[PDB]
RNA sequence: UCUCUUACUUUUAACCAGUGAAAUUGACCUGCCCGUGAAGAGGCGGGCAUAACACAGCAAGACGAGAAGACCCUAUGGAGCUUUAAUUUAUUAAUGCAAACACCUGCAUUAAAAAUUUCGGUUGGGGCG
RNA sequence: GCCUGUUUACCAAAAACAUCACCUCUAGCAUCACCAGUAUUAGAGGCACCGCCU
RNA sequence: ACUGAACUCCUCACACCCAAUUGGACCAAUCUAUCACCCUAUAGAAGAACUAAUGUUAGUAUAAGUAACAUGAAAACAUUCU
RNA sequence: GCUAAACCUAGCCCCAAACCCCACCUUACUACCAGACAACCUUAGCCAAACCAUUUACAUAAAGUAUAGGCGAUAGAAAUUGAUGGCGCAAUAGAUAUAGUACCGCAAGGGAAAGAUGAAAAACCAAGCAUAAUAUAGCAAGGACUAACCCCUAUACCUUCUGCAUAAUGAAUUAACUAGAAAUAACUUUGCAAGGAGAGCCAAAGCUAAGACCCCCGAAACCAGACGAGCUACCUAAGAACAGCUAAAAGAGCACACCCGUCUAUGUAGCAAAAUAGUGGGAAGAUUUAUAGGUAGAGGCGACAAACCUACCGAGCCUGGUGAUAGCUGGUUGUCCAAGAUAGAAUCUUAGUUCAACUUUAAAUUUGCCCACAGAACCCUCUAAAUCCCCUU
């Protein structure tokens, strides 16, 4: 097995130079052998990736999701220990950069069948991942508007050469 | 052929071959004409004189006489009186 | 090789435990056939073609081809200033050091095969300075070798044994064929 | 691996090893000796060479006796070194027909014999063989005696050789009582196969019976170690008082 | 005839081992 | 190895086989040719050539009698009694320029050999050996070790 | 995967050890010693493959022949059936015939 | 179907359950009406001394010399009792001094043991 | 039942939550028409069509999955059965001759019972001819 | 198909098998079946109640 | 008239496009003998090389988060009701 | 960054040497009563003979010789001679073995998997996914291009075949494992040479030594010895069940329990390796059923359905012969170059093989191909393209 995401918190940056921007903290935390499927799991990741703490708690207590209730979890363990550990500041300036479900450990059962017959059930592990970046929500990317479509076509456009010759 | 024998693990000599042939050291290998003694009331003269004659073999039936004996077979026999002593070597052969 | 005998055995799909019993039918399992648990295919199965038995890689070369390397080795030695001949093996002391000093004062290799005519009347001094050494090795004159005078950088041999190798090779040029092994009594052979 | 010996000497490395070592020498002999039977069932070669008459040269030739089966019944009887041969014949007697399964029995008469030396009437399963060689020995008891175990194959018949050789060595009274005379006649007729009592006693058991004989010989109950301290103890005393 | 193939039951250590 | 067939298959009928026709060596008939070979007596050749050969290069000494023994210490013959072996014979090849005075003892002899032999003033008898005398002599020194 | 993440175990060979120092000794003891012992009888190992060889074969029905009464029962059986086998192959399957 | 469980008394139907015991050694015997006579000879008669006064508690003081292990021997044994009397009428018919010639007779006989522990 | 089907209830079903298989699977960025071709194209030629994706149905195709087709032929491949197929009577039952003074043994003959093995090729597929 | 019953457990329950009844053949006899029986008995079979014909 | 090949020419180089089969030159890795010492050389050996056998074992996919599975109701979770 | 990846030693392989308290046969592991009952008896078959039937192997040298043999596949002597570890494995390997354990089967019997820290614990890489779904069009690539796609070209691979993109076979994919063994005679290279070889054997340049030289899986089967009548067929001993109604001493009627399974529907990896619901036959008898025992495979049993005999009985199951055999199918793993498609005959033979032909390699020698005249038949009155032979070139 691999747990390179608890060590990923223990890296110390030099201090900085007063001359230069204030290092956003970085908070890595995860849970390990959730009993539940890791495909499951993305789609609440997947929800609350790129949200402000506060938003992605407050989506995760209404979604009726099992995984939803330990994601919660692991999120409040996460601004806990980015407060009190990690020198952040206000609790509600985080925001979810990362956020993954990977496979964990899974065992093998056996599920009868109707003629002597038998299927391999796996009961699913899942692990689940975060990253908490201080600082607000990075903004949505807008949408491209015509006229940087336009730009983008022109420019393509303009790159055009004469190929094949001198 | 046995190429192996299971009691001494050597190449044994098929003795119907050993029965029916000569092998003259040169390489050669002497045979009767079949049907040589079979229904001689009907066949002429001259058929019986072909047939009772000492005929050689072919290159490929010889190596396959030479494969189905075994070494014994081929050495060199200073017999008393052979009447095929002359017959052991080639002369003025070329190629 | 002629001394070699390969102790490697692997056990065949006859000899690997159980695999007697066809592991499932011909036909209607829609799995591939099989007759046995055994085969080469299977895991902890039998070995197709592996080695089998101790197997001797024995073989002679004519005693006269084995006379003509020794020969050529000899010749090798001389030709390349490595073969040294000496009056005697005695050496002033037992001590290994006096012979390793020697050895580099003199410039010899790295490793020195010194040669006696008997076992048993080699020097105790010389004996005692080769039974510490590694790479300096004592040996009489019936345990010269090809593969030992090539392995040693340089070879030292005495007067005696230089008559003894001189006598032991050039009879086998000369000689006849065997009528029957030379250990049985000869006209004139010892 | 390899045993340290070839599994065929392993009964004589059990003989040479145990109760069978302590049996005695004679006895251990005796079951060695592995003399060939006489010819029963298959004619002998006249020669040790014969001239083959295919191309005339002379060529060993060896006699390979012929396997017997000697059923049980047999060892209760006396059947002249005869038996059942367990063999195949070609059918109409032509190699090319089937190979089948055939079996010869002797045929068994039930007679009754007089054994002098023994001086009892036995009645036995017996062959014409056996009647035959009881005749060229002129006599049951002559025939028990001459014929040596290879030739008599029957358990029957070596305890038979025991009892005779036995009363031969003991020169029991027993023998016709109240007629010595007819007793030294019947001994000094028999007296030729006479041996030791010892021998006679071994003579014809098993390997089985030897060794039960032997283990009911030297089986002893344990002296009691009391009396051998006793015994040590006086010696010494006796020591110290005439020193 | 009736062709019938019985089922093959997998060792069960396989599907009961444990963490 | 090929393309399927009894070929790739490694199991092509054994040698002789002729897919099923009579085949050529059961097909000839069976003649005495070889009847009785390995009792047939077989003489090792022994050329006046060779004879004279090996007294010039002193491998056979004609001052003393020359026989079977002595031939084979030379090694102008090589005699093997297992073989059927019975011996030497003389053998005319060489008679015009043989010089040598011998006493040569053989088991076989030509007209022309002895009349050689007697001209250049030696003496040639044809001695028998049974194989067992044969072997004896041929190999001398193996025998008086064999202690009998 | 198949392929290890670390170096192996440094391998050291002792080239002057006394057994690769004293390697070859005594094969010329016939030609070098009045022909009173061959070097065959240098050979150690196996009794029934001591200065001789063969295929598999000739190597099974030596072995039989020569320690097969000493030999345990279930390998005296394998031996008999691999020279069952091999008779088999050598005398009924290949290219050549 | 389970084999390698021990066989007891608790398996098996009525009429084995019944007969298969526990080890414990038998009282009497059945008679008629299966009735089951109790013999007192064949009960264990616990032969327990009187405790009273003894002066050797279950554990010894550990201030207490040590001492080299003489398993005792029939030599030891005969030295130490019958010796002195073989010597003393010796210097002035083994049973006067004390052999037995057969256990036979004997409430206690030594081979075959007869007696308990 | 049907002309001729309709309405409702339960299960199933669809969505939400938990748990969670199976056959299958060369890779697939997996369209229609006509023609071609190993003789019936999603993939080739000529045209036509064509932003990307889910969800629910359908069963026309993927010569769909499943069982190395049970039909048919072949194999000097098997096996079951029947016989006036070939070879035997080892086994029993009878007899007859020996051997012994009915039984047993040896040798023959006759039956029952069986046993071992085979059941050619060419062939406009095979059979018949 | 007389009937009640039996059968291819897992594609055939039937007109198939059995069946009382009838018919054919064999057997004159005891201490392990037949049978602790003895020709009105036992066994091996065919067909299928009964009734009418041939 | 033009277009049009791997035909031919052109500049350089040439052993570098037939199934079964056959001849030959090299060679990965392993061990052994001597070298070598950040990966090797000359030789001797051999369980000496896998895109394929409804191949064997193990892992993980697809089908699929699909087919299927489960807890009568309220409540003080005492109890009651259907 | 998750699943995961690796690892070195647990042991094992081949040789040498050496010979190796109590309980328990009754229902084993059960303290404690009149026994009697005791064992020897040819292996067979597969397979080869291309079928099969006689037959078919179970120190060196003589010798694969004498002999045997449907004289054929093959079998095969004797006299005589003299006789100190590893160019092994290292957890899919090596013993099956961490264990004959777990588990499976009534039983015989079958039979696994796996572990990895450190001196002290009293201290980056397979597949699969996720980061990060997707843009018109197409064996998914190549030529390219400023530019991923757009443009043009391109009918996966293996096997099999006359011919496959084929809608013929195999393959989900990754890791590991998984398949050419050898004589005779030749060829090359040495040694020695009318001799070679370390007895035997060969020799009219031979001889000695070396190099090179022939696969894997798969049947239905056959035989031997065990194990099976807790299912089922039948039987033996001693038991049990059969409401109610009509009739009356019933192989009687209706109809419960019970037994069976006619028909339909569902189910078809099912609740079930034969079930559920309804419907239906019997249900005091030739009934059903519990218990213990018996008949065992050249067999048993059978109200014959070639039924049933422990889920798959035209003849059980396990083990062994056994790596059975298969002219049949499938597979047969580094690079590179070269030569290479070709008449027929025989054959229980046409799915194969031997010979020929063709093909390959090496060697010796001299003619090879193309082809000028001249020349090669009448029957038949006429009659084809051509062919053979053939100097020159
Ligand atoms: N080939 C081989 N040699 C062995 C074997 N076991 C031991 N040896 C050798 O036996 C010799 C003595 O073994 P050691 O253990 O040193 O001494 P030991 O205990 O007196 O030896 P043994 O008497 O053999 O038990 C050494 O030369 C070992 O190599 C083995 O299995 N095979
Ligand atoms: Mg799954
Ligand atoms: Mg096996
Ligand atoms: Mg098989
Ligand atoms: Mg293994
Ligand atoms: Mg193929
Ligand atoms: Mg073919
Ligand atoms: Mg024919
Ligand atoms: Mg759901
Ligand atoms: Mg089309
Ligand atoms: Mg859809
Ligand atoms: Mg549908
Ligand atoms: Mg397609
Ligand atoms: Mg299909
Ligand atoms: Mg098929
Ligand atoms: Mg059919
Ligand atoms: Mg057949
Ligand atoms: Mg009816
Ligand atoms: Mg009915
Ligand atoms: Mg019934
Ligand atoms: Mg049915
Ligand atoms: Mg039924
Ligand atoms: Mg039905
Ligand atoms: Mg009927
Ligand atoms: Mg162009
Ligand atoms: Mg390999
Ligand atoms: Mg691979
Ligand atoms: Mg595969
Ligand atoms: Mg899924
Ligand atoms: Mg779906
Ligand atoms: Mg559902
Ligand atoms: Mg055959
Ligand atoms: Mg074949
Ligand atoms: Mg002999
Ligand atoms: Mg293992
Ligand atoms: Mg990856
Ligand atoms: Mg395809
Ligand atoms: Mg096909
Ligand atoms: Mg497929
Ligand atoms: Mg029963
Ligand atoms: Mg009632
Ligand atoms: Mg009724
Ligand atoms: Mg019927
Ligand atoms: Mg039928
Ligand atoms: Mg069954
Ligand atoms: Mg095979
Ligand atoms: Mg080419």
């Amino acid at each position: 097995i691999s747990r390179k995401w608890e060590k990923k918190n223990k890296i110390v940056y030099p201090p900085q130079l007063p001359g230069e921007p204030r290092r956003p903290a970085e908070i890595y935390h995860c849970r390990r052998q959730i009993k539940y499927s890791k495909d499951k799991m993305w789609y609440l990741a997947k929800l609350i990736r790129g949200m402000s703490i506060d938003q992605a708690l407050a989506q995760l207590e209404f979604n009726d999701k099992k995984g939803a209730k330990i994601i919660k979890e692991v999120l409040l363990e996460a601004q806990d220990m980015a407060v009190r550990d990690h020198n952040v500041e206000f609790r509600s300036n985080l925001y979810i950069a990362e956020s993954t479900s990977g496979r964990g450990q899974c065992l093998k059962r056996i599920r009868y069948h109707g003629r002597g017959r038998f299927g391999i059930m796996e009961k699913v592990y899942c692990h689940y991942f975060v990253k908490l970046v201080e600082g607000p929500p990075p903004p949505p990317e807008p949408p491209k508007t015509a006229v940087a479509h336009a730009k983008e076509y022109i420019q393509q456009l303009r790159s055009r050469t004469i190929v094949h010759t001198l | 052929l046995t190429y192996f024998s299971a009691r001494k693990g050597k190449r044994k000599t098929v003795k119907a071959v050993i029965d029916r042939f000569l092998r003259l050291h040169c390489g050669l290998w002497v045979r009767r004409k079949a049907g040589y003694k079979k229904k001689l009331w009907k066949k002429t003269p001259a058929r019986k004189k072909r047939l009772r004659e000492f005929v050689f073999c072919n290159k490929t039936q010889s190596k396959l006489l030479d494969k189905m004996t075994t070494s014994f077979w081929k050495r060199r026999n200073w017999y008393v009186d052979d009447p095929y002593q002359k017959y052991h070597d080639r002369t003025n052969l070329k190629v | 090789n002629f001394k070699r005998i390969s102790y490697a055995k692997t056990k065949t799909r006859a000899e690997v435990r159980g695999g007697g019993r066809k592991p499932w039918p011909q036909k209607g399992t829609g799995r591939a056939r099989h007759g046995s648990i055994r085969s080469p295919l299977w895991r902890g199965g039998g070995v197709a073609h592996g080695p089998r038995g101790p197997t001797s890689y024995y073989y002679m070369l004519p005693m006269k081809v084995r006379a003509l390397g020794l020969k050529v080795a000899l010749t090798v030695k001389l030709a390349q200033d490595d073969l040294h001949i000496m009056d005697s093996l005695e050496l002033p002391t037992g001590d290994p050091q006096y012979l390793t000093e020697l050895a580099h004062y003199r410039r010899w290799g790295d490793s020195v095969l010194l040669v006696d005519l008997t076992h048993e009347e080699m020097p105790q001094s010389i004996v005692e300075a080769t039974s510490r050494l590694k790479t300096f090795n004592l040996i009489p004159a019936v345990g010269l070798n090809v593969h030992s005078m090539l392995k040693h950088q340089t070879l030292v041999l005495t007067l005696p044994t230089v008559a003894f190798l001189e006598d032991k090779l050039l009879w086998q040029d000369s000689r006849y064929r065997p009528l029957y092994p030379f250990s049985l009594p000869y006209s004139d052979f010892p | 691996p390899l045993h340290k010996y070839p599994v065929w000497l392993w009964k004589r490395l059990q003989l040479r090893e145990g109760i069978c070592s302590r049996l005695p020498g004679h006895y251990l002999r005796s079951l060695e000796e592995e003399r060939t039977p006489t010819p029963v069932h298959y004619r002998p070669h006249g020669a040790k060479f014969k001239i083959n008459p295919k191309n005339g040269q002379r060529e060993r030739v060896e006699d390979v006796p012929i396997p017997i089966y000697f059923p049980p019944e047999s060892q209760r009887g006396l059947w002249g070194g005869e038996g059942w041969i367990l063999g195949q014949i070609y059918a109409n007697n032509d190699k090319l027909s089937k190979r089948l399964k055939k079996v010869w029995k002797p045929q068994l008469f039930e007679r009754e014999f007089y054994s002098e030396i023994l001086d009892k009437k036995f009645t036995v399963t017996v062959t014409m063989r056996t009647l035959d060689l009881i005749d060229e020995a002129y006599g049951l008891d002559f025939y028990i005696l001459k014929t040596p175990k290879e030739d008599l194959c029957s358990k029957f018949g070596m305890d038979l050789k025991r009892g005779m050789l036995l009363r031969l060595a003991r020169q029991d009274p027993q023998l016709h009582p109240e007629d010595p005379e007819r007793r030294a006649a019947i001994y000094d007729k028999y007296k030729e196969f006479a041996i030791p009592e010892e021998e006679a006693e071994w003579v014809g058991l098993t390997l089985e019976e030897a060794i039960e004989k032997q283990r009911l010989l030297e089986e002893k109950d344990p002296v009691p170690l009391f009396k051998i301290y006793v015994a040590e103890l006086i010696q010494q005393l006796q020591q110290q008082a005439l020193s | 005839k009736k062709r019938f193939t019985p089922p093959i039951y997998q060792p069960k250590f396989k599907t009961e081992k444990e963490f | 190895r090929g393309h399927k067939g009894e070929r790739q298959r490694g199991t092509r009928p054994r040698l002789g086989f002729e897919g099923g026709q009579t085949p050529f060596y059961i097909r000839i008939p069976k003649y005495g040719f070889n009847e009785g070979h390995s009792f047939r007596r077989q003489y090792k050749p022994l050329s006046l050539n060779r004879l004279q050969y090996l007294i010039d290069l002193g491998r056979v000494d004609p001052s003393q009698p020359i026989d079977l023994t002595q031939l084979v210490n030379g090694r102008g013959v090589t005699i093997q009694p297992l073989k059927r072996d019975y011996g030497v014979q003389l053998v005319e090849e060489g008679a015009d320029t043989f010089t040598a005075k011998v006493n040569i003892e053989v088991q076989l002899a030509s007209e022309l050999a002895i009349a050689a032999i007697e001209k250049n003033g030696g003496v040639v008898t044809t001695a028998f050996y049974d194989p067992r005398s044969l072997d004896i002599v041929c190999k001398p020194v193996p025998f008086f070790l064999r202690g009998q | 995967i198949g392929i290890r993440l670390t170096l192996p175990p440094p391998k050291v060979v002792d080239r002057w050890n006394e057994k690769r120092a004293m390697f070859g000794v005594y094969d010329n003891i016939g030609i070098l010693g009045n022909f009173e012992k061959h070097p065959k009888e240098l050979i150690r190992g196996p009794i029934w493959l001591r200065g001789w060889k063969g295929n598999e074969l000739q190597r099974c029905i030596r072995k039989r022949k020569m320690v097969g009464s000493r030999m345990f029962a279930d390998d005296l059986h394998n031996l008999n059936k691999r020279i069952r086998y091999l008779y088999k192959h050598f005398n009924r399957h290949g290219k050549f015939r | 179907a389970d084999r390698m469980s021990k066989w007891t008394s608790k398996r098996g139907p009525r009429s084995f359950r019944g007969r298969k015991g526990r080890g414990a050694k038998g009282i009497g015997f059945l008679t008629s009406g299966w009735r089951f006579v109790q013999i007192k000879e064949m009960v264990p008669e616990f032969v327990v001394p009187d405790l009273t006064g003894f002066k050797l508690k279950p554990y010894v003081s550990y201030l207490a010399p040590e001492s080299e292990e003489t398993p005792l021997t029939a030599a030891q044994l005969f030295s130490e009792a019958v010796a002195p009397a073989i010597e003393k009428d010796f210097k002035d018919n083994l049973e006067k001094y004390g052999f037995e010639p057969t256990q036979e007779g004997k409430l206690f006989q030594l081979y075959p043991r007869n007696f308990l522990r």
